[PDB]
């Protein structure tokens, strides 16, 4: 539902990977102070989820690359494709 | 008054517990399709009981086509001769049934629409995915294809009695949705 | 040629990296012209942001903002640490 | 690139951080790729593509590049100072009078319900 | 830190099972006020702790900087949304003279979530259970591979 | 698009004039050519000319996967159950017509003309298989069913003695504007979780379904 | 083709009325056969109006209006009597009927 | 000849069913102005792109392309113009030679 | 040297403005033959600039107004030949799609799940999503109507 979701963030049973201090810094940067702890953990959580989504995009787009049916590296082609499929813009690096 | 399912095909797998030199036995048998680059096993056959047989070098064989548990077993014994007389330890053993398919005709069109959307728990109709309307029984594990003409296909039974069992339980349902 | 940024190889490298063959020379001259102007453009904007931070050694934040104000896409992945080779 | 330092020399900025040349060169590469890509599309457009009607042969004159750039600057690249627009727009604002009032030696705030009351945010 | 603890359990199981995968390949083929830089690098730590998929910081560094900056932008976009709704200066928002908030303090939050990314609340409940199920799913997949390889090596 | 008109009937509704069907034909053709463009590009970037099923199912990469898998293997839910339960009926071959649309898709046999009417000059050095032809049949059928759903939804959201020459058997539900609004709606941009770059400038992206 | 094959097709079309759009195109092209066998053909279009309204009048109303035109007295008396009872007996509602309703198909000489 | 306002009101009555009635003098004027700007910009770029075709003639099918390209508006209708090119990323030998050269510089030498 | 070896490429501001403000006229030469079979006119440009364009009236323009405005722009840019009555309709189509997108955005702002919308909500959503509208002309005008 929704009210369970702020029943749960308060206690230690669900404490986002993003530490409280770092999110406090980024709240403060973009201009928000409040003496609640829920909301900050919540924005932490949503960001965690969004990065998880690009993670799975990268995983699958790496899994297509060869042999469908010296370890794994998430390179610039994998990233070029997933970031592109979002709205993140074109990565056209170069040399010379 | 009797309407009862007929057996259309029994796929059995039996193992002639012994190694088999597939090239050799294909040679002798002569009219056995043995071919390179693909499927490494010899495909035997017989006029009657008209059954096809995939013999594997792993001593195991899969005989198909029999319309009855006894005929299969019989065709399963014929094959351990054509590959025994050719000096081999063709020991017929561990005969198993892999699947039994039946068919039946109730002779009255069926109101599948009504069956499906009162039995959606088991019944299934996606037009692009497949033609016709299905039904998945939980006990016994059988998948029945029911068509409007009233012809049904019973699949997945590992034993004969489950075909009769499956039809004996779905018949009253089909009579309820008999289009008149 | 016309200006800096020799289009005989630079613009040639670009287009032949794309997968074309027929870029007339004068076209690549004009292209060098345009990209050099865009350089001076972004550079002055990041200078405007430089002399509000009242510093001199222009950092990357200056040009990043200077992109963000030109309604132009940002550019990620350039950290001060781990220097260049 | 050393020539990028040479170009920096034109604006009296000899205090770089050495990441800038990499970055701006990467940028120009990206930009010109997009540019001479959509210009190639327009060169195809003059060559009358669909699901098989004719071939695709490249010339890429300057006019196509001009087209591909004008579309970009249609939504980018801070243009010439739009003075006249601003003058007339500001005359439209610079039209209605001042309040001509006296708050009598303090500060006059907006009314509460437009003020913020920066309390600890709470549900 | 139960979320941190479970992501760490994912990390440990990944380490051990990927190690076992690699040696099995080898045997087969044998035959407080805080500042900017600390914040950045803490976020990089947390990021590379997300990445159960590939390998924890097992990619080029440019990509790590990329990801850091992107998530920074996203978090900033969150807060720029909520604070914009809160200032509002519009009749739809703004405490009414008769204390009538057309939309109370919570719909603000739900709404700012909605504008950026997340659609509904319970998608978070969903992603959470999805995570913990990903743990046991990949666990059991590679554990069955482990048992079958223990059978195969014999 | 006789098959599309049959497929449009299969979804729910009847009586499209030639206009909506030719329009839908253009729609489906565009969607499908874009799919094959992307899949061929991805394969050749992997370094192979032959078009394959693994790319294409991941090209959809969404709940769009469960239904497609079932279609290959053969070769919310309460609402789709409840509407079908309401449909339950017979006479003038009521249930009979339902089946026609199911087994008259392009993949049924007419694979050749379905391959040729769409784009085929692409990948001249190779040629795809009929498995992907059946796949595309599934995708085209699902797209036609969805479009029709949205058209009906918007249509509903909008809300003497007989002279015996009006037959009282003619209706005019569906037209250009309805389908256009529906196809705007379906291009819901991205889930908007893919357009979160909220404060910026400039944009471009292609899309399917 | 010969009239016997057309009469067998008309007899096959006579059994069909006792898809609906498929029957319309067959009856519609048989109206082009008026340019004898049409006396057998427009015999059918009389009794179609005698049996049934709720039927699709797409093939009916364009053939009813070419039925009064074909210059044979026994069916034009029959067809125009059907239409002239369906209206009211007032001369008002028969005057509004001929202009506000009942669109006149034929641009032609008639 | 032929026997001779409900466009915006229809553009907005079909968006929602809980009122949400906009106000003129503040909101409606904004939207009309946006529409005007849209039409002016689009037809300008279209006429330029028609002159690009080396034929001094009318403008058709350039609007559809300009919409599909710059804005994200596709129209599934009248014109049918797509790219037709995968836009391959390798011309003849020499570029991939540079690729493998910098590749060996990366790996070993 | 100084490049742009042409009759010129001015880089000033005021002449760009003026030359981008007056109406132009597509008048043609005739060395041997300049086909087209329809003489060029600038009566069309005056007629185009004189229309009761949108934002005065309260409704999106019906075909005829839009056609009269276009001929003006085409002659004013240097084309010839009449617009062919299909352009206007596809343009209206794209337009109404645009505006439905914008207002859907504002509705997504105000209410989460009897309300009434204002100007400030539209300024909020054009602060969040500015990729919708091309900058220039109107946004500056939008920050002078609040």
């Amino acid at each position: 539902t929704l009210e369970e979701i702020l029943e749960m963030m308060e206690d230690e049973e669900f404490t986002p990977i993003i530490p409280d201090a770092v999110t406090d810094y980024y709240l403060a940067k973009n201009g928000f102070e409040t003496s609640d702890i829920k909301i900050k953990r919540i924005l932490a959580l949503a960001t965690q989820k969004f990065i998880s989504d690009i993670a799975q995009d990268a995983y699958e787009y790496s899994r297509i690359r060869s042999s469908s049916s010296n370890k794994v590296v998430l390179t610039m082609d994998d990233l070029r494709s997933a970031l592109g499929e979002y709205g993140i813009n074109v990565k056209r690096p170069n040399f010379y | 008054s009797g309407i009862v399912p007929t057996l259309q095909n029994i796929v059995a797998t039996v193992t002639l517990g012994c190694r088999l030199d597939l090239k050799t036995v294909a040679l002798h048998a002569r009219n056995a399709e043995y071919n390179p680059k693909r499927f490494a096993a010899v495909i035997m056959r017989i006029r009657e009981p008209k059954t096809t047989a995939l013999i594997f070098a792993s001593g195991k064989m899969v005989v198909t086509g029999a319309k009855s548990e006894d005929d299969s077993k019989l065709a399963s014994r014929k094959y351990a001769r054509i590959i025994q007389k050719i000096g081999f330890a063709a020991k017929f053993t561990d005969f198993k049934i892999q699947n039994i398919v039946g068919s039946c005709d109730v002779k009255f069109p069926i109101r599948l629409e009504g069956l499906a959307f009162s039995h959606g728990t088991f019944s299934s109709y996606e037009p692009e995915l497949f033609p016709g309307l299905i039904y998945r029984m939980v006990k016994p594990k059988i998948v029945l294809l029911i068509f409007v003409s009233g012809k049904i296909v019973l699949t997945g039974a590992k034993q004969r009695e489950e075909i009769y069992q499956a039809f004996e339980a779905i018949y009253p349902v089909l009579s309820e949705f008999r289009k008149m | 040629s016309h200006t800096l940024w020799s289009p005989s190889d630079t613009v040639k490298d670009a287009a032949e990296s794309l997968g074309i063959f027929n870029l007339n020379e004068e076209a690549a001259k004009n292209l060098a012209m345009d990209i050099e102007y865009r350089i001076h453009e972004i550079l002055d904007q990041a200078s405007k942001f430089m002399r509000h931070g009242k510093r001199r050694t222009l950092h990357t934040s200056d040009i990043d903002r200077a992109l963000k104000v030109l309604n132009l896409e940002p550019l990620y992945g350039y950290d001060v640490s781990r220097p260049l080779v | 690139v050393r020539l990028l330092h040479l170009i920096f020399a034109t604006q009296n900025i000899y205090s770089y951080q050495d990441h800038v040349p990499l970055q701006l060169m990467d940028f120009a590469y990206r930009y010109t790729t997009g540019t001479l890509q959509d210009a190639t599309i327009y060169s195809d457009h003059a060559h009358a593509s669909n699901a098989g009607n004719a071939g695709t042969n490249a010339q890429l004159t300057t006019e196509d590049i001009r087209l591909a750039i004008a579309a970009r600057t249609n939504y980018q690249f801070k243009p010439v100072p739009p003075k006249e627009l601003l003058l007339e727009l500001a005359a439209e604002r610079n039209k209605k009078p001042l309040p001509a009032v006296i708050p009598t030696w303090g500060i006059r705030l907006p009314p509460e319900k437009y003020c913020l009351t920066g309390k600890d945010w709470v549900l | 830190g139960m979320n941190k603890k479970f992501n760490e359990i994912i990390h440990l199981m990944q380490q051990i099972r990927r190690i076992c995968f690699k040696i099995s390949l080898i045997r087969q083929m044998q035959t407080d006020k805080l500042d900017s830089d600390v914040s950045y690098n803490s976020l990089k730590r947390s990021i590379s702790k997300i990445l159960m998929a590939n390998g924890f910081e097992s990619t080029a560094p440019f990509c790590s900087d990329v990801i850091t900056q992107i998530a920074e932008n996203y978090f900033g976009n969150l807060v720029k949304t909520l604070k914009n709704h809160i200032e509002s200066k519009s009749i739809n928002k703004v405490m009414g003279d008769a204390k009538f908030q057309k939309v109370s303090n919570k719909d603000i939050l739900l709404l700012s979530l909605l504008e950026n990314g997340v659609e509904s609340p319970d998608a978070l409940y969903e992603y959470y259970n999805e995570n913990i199920v990903k743990q046991i799913s990949k666990l059991e997949g590679l554990k069955s591979r482990l048992s079958s390889f223990l059978a195969e090596l014999l | 698009m006789e098959i599309q008109q049959m497929m449009f009937v299969s979804g729910e509704t009847n009586d499209p004039p030639v206009e909506t069907t030719s329009l839908i034909e253009d729609i489906v053709r565009s969607q499908v050519v874009e799919i094959v463009l992307h899949s061929s590009q991805t394969a050749l970037s992997r370094g192979t000319k032959s078009i394959v099923p693994e790319d294409v199912i991941f090209l959809i990469r969404h709940d769009k996967a469960k239904v497609n898998r079932l279609r290959t293997y053969l070769s919310s839910l309460k609402r789709l159950k409840t509407n079908d339960e309401r449909t339950k009926n017979m006479t003038k071959e009521e249930y009979v017509h339902w089946s026609e649309c199911r087994q008259a898709s392009f993949t049924f046999r007419k694979a050749k003309r379905f391959r040729e009417w769409c784009g085929l000059s692409h990948l001249a050095e190779s040629r795809p298989s009929d498995d992907v032809i059946d796949i595309l049949g599934f995708l085209t059928f699902e797209m036609v069913c969805s479009i029709t759903e949205e058209a009906l939804i918007v249509k509903m959201l909008e809300e003497r003695k007989h002279l015996f020459d009006g037959p009282d058997k003619d209706v005019r539900p569906i037209t250009s504007g309805h389908v256009l609004e529906a196809w705007r709606r379906l291009q819901k941009r991205n889930v908007e979780k893919k357009a979160i770059r909220n404060f910026q400038g400039g944009k471009l992206r292609s899309r399917v379904q | 083709v010969d009239k016997d094959m057309l009469l067998k097709v008309i007899n096959i079309v006579t059994e069909w009325i006792f898809t609906t759009k498929e029957k319309a195109g067959i009856l519609g092209k048989m109206m082009i056969f008026d340019l004898e066998l049409s006396k057998k053909f427009n015999q059918v279009i009389v009794d179609i109006f005698e049996s049934k309204h709720t039927e699709l009048t797409a093939r009916m109303e364009t053939a009813f209006l070419f039925g009064t035109r074909l210059s044979d007295v026994s069916i034009r008396k029959k067809l125009m009597s059907i239409l002239s009872d369906s209206l009211e007996l007032d001369i008002d509602k028969r005057l509004f009927y001929i202009i506000k309703d009942q669109n006149w198909e034929y641009l032609s000489d008639y | 000849s032929q026997p001779s306002l409900k466009e915006l009101l229809r553009n907005v009555g079909a968006d929602e069913g809980d009122g949400e009635t906009v106000i003129d003098g503040d909101v409606e004027e904004l939207l009309l102005d946006l529409a005007d700007e849209f039409v002016t910009s689009v037809t300008s770029f279209a006429c330029r792109l028609a002159k690009h075709r080396k034929v001094d003639n009318i403008d058709m099918r350039d609007v559809q392309l300009h919409l599909e390209r710059n804005w994200n508006i596709r129209v599934p209708g009248y014109a049918s113009d797509e790219i037709r090119s995968v836009r391959k990323f390798q011309p003849t030998a020499g570029y991939n030679q540079k690729v493998q050269g910098v590749a060996i510089s990366k790996s070993v030498n | 040297t100084r490049e742009s070896g042409k009759k010129g490429m001015v880089n000033s501001v005021i002449t760009q403005t003026r030359q981008a403000l007056i109406p132009k006229v597509p008048v043609v030469t005739r060395p041997t033959n300049v086909p087209g079979n329809s003489v060029q006119w600038a009566q069309d440009v005056i007629h185009g600039f004189q229309a009761l364009l949108a934002s005065e009236i309260y409704e999106l323009p019906e075909m005829d107004n839009l056609r009269t405005r276009m001929t003006g722009i085409s002659r004013e840019h240097g084309l010839i030949g009449p617009v062919d009555d299909s352009v206007i309709e596809i343009m209206l189509i794209g337009l109404e799609q645009h505006l439905k997108g914008i207002v859907e955005a504002a509705i997504d702002i105000v209410k989460y799940r009897r309300h009434t919308l204002t100007i400030e909500d539209m300024y909020d959503t054009l602060e969040q999503y500015p990729y919708l509208v091309e900058p220039g002309g109107t946004l500056l005008r939008l920050q002078s109507v609040m």
